[PDB]
């Protein structure tokens, strides 16, 4: 949808980060 | 001619008892199913670690360095009432044998001797002692599971890099294998016996049950260790300028200096030479912090300084960082 | 950032440090290098967990 | 000695090594080791400059005094290895998921 | 005397003490030094064994060199205290509570 | 109070070491003091988060 389209566009060794399920 | 071992080879990494637990240990153990080089010989071997050895009629055992009187070496002779081991510089043939009352091979420890069945022998060589572990079990390999108990201890102190078995004259077939360090996890019975071990190298489901500290697992994701890329070979460049730096100059003169005059050489722009150090005097002390006087060749670097002054020996020390 | 952290030591590069200095001084040096990443990775790990 | 970001001009002795692309190996130059891959970098570097750096204060960018060319130095695929099983009394086979 | 050549074997006289039992001492058995009780083990232990562990790697049970039977090790019985008061305007009385 | 602690070292006051000791061993002293003082700041932090 329109709103959470903006609310996603509003919205910016050795260690990872492990992708969410 | 090669045959797979499936399971056997384990023994006991210590004396402490344990009753229906699981201790994870880091020693010298068999890794399961490796090939073993079966002999049917009626030479020398290698030894890099481990004499694990199983015949289905042959006694004896080779021990030492060189296999001359050069340096000290091992005999071991079983016979049905005692057996023998005796270490000295003795010197041995190329092809040893025995006979029972004639010697044709050419302190002591006598003892209990080591005797269908399976003569299981485990060797070790560490910290200057020598252990032997044996269980006779009786009957490729059985399918089986079984472990070595401990015996006596051989003081000797020096090391081992070859050995040589020898051949009764009334043969037989025996298993040669080789050990290298890994991490086994046994399962202790409650009486104290070990009846179960998995790997820590496998497939994974044996990682999984090494880093669970458990035999029996669930479903679900486990996360074990890494699966770091790794290198396979070494790039290393330095600059193409050989100009030999004058280390001659600061070291090989005549009067260096005073010690309130301590004067300025300034080395740039060439390459190293620390192998020229050791041929000139035996030095005194030769501490260092920060670098190491054996690594001197693998670092590249900028700006040396050389100091030239001469101290009355108890001030060597006295030449440090922070010393008063 | 801690990863450039000194701790005390004599060089923050252990690839350096290995490979520079006898391990009878490189034990020490290595001691004080993993106490302090440890106690870092210590704070990080209570950090995450509030 | 100094270990200060300069120029090195006094080397161990050692000799060189043809260099090799998109395999990852391990490396050491001018008195730094490591390990990493060697490809040509699209970075540019001004005649005065030895080696590079990036925000984790590690060597990213280094110039093999050889040939006066630039290199780049990179770690490669690293990560923890997973191990997808079931049950113990239901099967036998594994799955292995690299992260 | 030689030293620091070879693995040494010729060491001096240690003595030795008497047996006991059920009375937790600083007990010194072959080079293992621990504190707990001596009481008879219901266990049964095995030739080539000498001391035994648990799960929390403490000591449970040894065996003396002078006496095939085998000692448990249980520590000392340990317990914190408290003091059962009530306000002091009131009572100057206390109960002594041990954990 | 954690100021007053001696920390394993000499003494508790940072100017007292530096006054009559020399340099070497008054770092491992103030190291002691500061690991010890920074061990505090950190355990006192931790009790204010929670």
């Amino acid at each position: 949808s329109p709103i959470e389209d903006l609310l996603f566009n509003k919205v910016t060794n050795g260690l990872t980060v492990l992708p969410p399920l | 001619s090669y045959t797979n071992s499936f399971t056997r080879g384990v023994y006991y990494p210590d004396k402490v008892f344990r009753s229906s637990v699981l201790h994870s240990t880091q020693d010298l153990f068999l890794p399961f199913f490796s090939n073993v080089t079966w002999f049917h010989a009626i030479p020398v071997l290698p030894f890099n670690d481990g004499v694990y050895f199983a015949s289905t009629i042959i006694r004896g055992w080779i021990f030492g360095t060189t296999l001359d009187s050069k340096t000290q070496s091992l005999l071991i002779v079983n016979n049905a009432t005692n057996v023998v081991i005796k270490v000295c510089e003795f010197q041995f043939c190329n092809d040893p044998f025995l006979d029972e009352s004639e010697f044709r091979v050419y302190f002591e420890y006598v003892s209990q001797p080591f005797l269908k069945n399976l003569r299981e022998f485990v060797f070790k060589n560490i910290d200057g002692y020598f252990k032997i572990y044996s269980k006779h079990t009786p009957i490729d390999l059985p399918q089986g599971f079984s472990a070595l108990e401990p015996l006596v201890d051989l003081p000797i102190g020096i090391n081992i890099t070859r050995f040589q078995t020898l051949l009764a004259l009334h043969a037989a077939a025996y298993y040669v294998g080789y050990l290298q360090p890994r991490t086994f996890l046994l399962k202790y019975n409650e009486n104290g016996t070990i009846t179960d071990a998995v790997d820590c190298a496998l497939d994974p489901l044996s990682e999984t049950k090494c880093t669970l500290k458990s035999f029996t697992v669930e479903k679900g994701i486990y996360q074990t260790s890494n699966f770091r890329v790794q290198p396979t070979e070494s790039i290393v460049r330095f600059p193409n300028i050989t100009n030999l730096c004058p280390f001659d100059e600061v070291f090989n003169a005549t009067r260096f200096a005073s010690v309130y005059a301590w004067n300025r050489k300034r080395i740039s722009n060439c390459v190293a030479d620390y192998s020229v150090l050791y041929n000139f005097a035996p030095f005194f002390a030769f501490k260092c912090y920060g670098v190491s006087p054996t690594k001197l060749n693998d670092l590249c670097f900028t700006n040396v300084y050389a100091d030239s002054f001469v101290i009355r020996g108890n001030e060597v020390s006295q030449i440090a960082p922070g010393q008063t | 950032k801690q990863l450039s952290s000194k701790f005390g030591a004599i060089s923050s590069v252990l690839n350096d440090i290995l490979s520079r200095l006898d391990p009878p001084e490189a034990e020490v040096q290595i001691d004080r290098l993993i106490t302090g990443r440890l106690q870092s990775l210590q704070t990080y790990v209570t950090q995450q967990l509030i | 000695f100094e270990l200060l970001h300069a120029p090195a001009t006094v080397c161990g002795p050692k000799k060189s090594t043809n260099l090799v692309k998109n395999k990852c190996v391990n490396f050491n130059f001018n008195g730094l080791t490591g390990t990493g891959v060697l490809t040509e970098s699209n970075k540019k570097f001004l005649p005065f400059q030895q080696f590079g750096r990036d925000i984790a204060d590690t060597t990213d960018a280094v110039r093999d005094p050889q040939t006066l060319e630039i290199l780049d130095i990179t770690p490669c695929s690293f990560g923890g290895v997973s191990v997808i099983t079931p049950g113990t009394n239901t099967s036998n086979q594994v799955a292995v998921l690299y992260q």
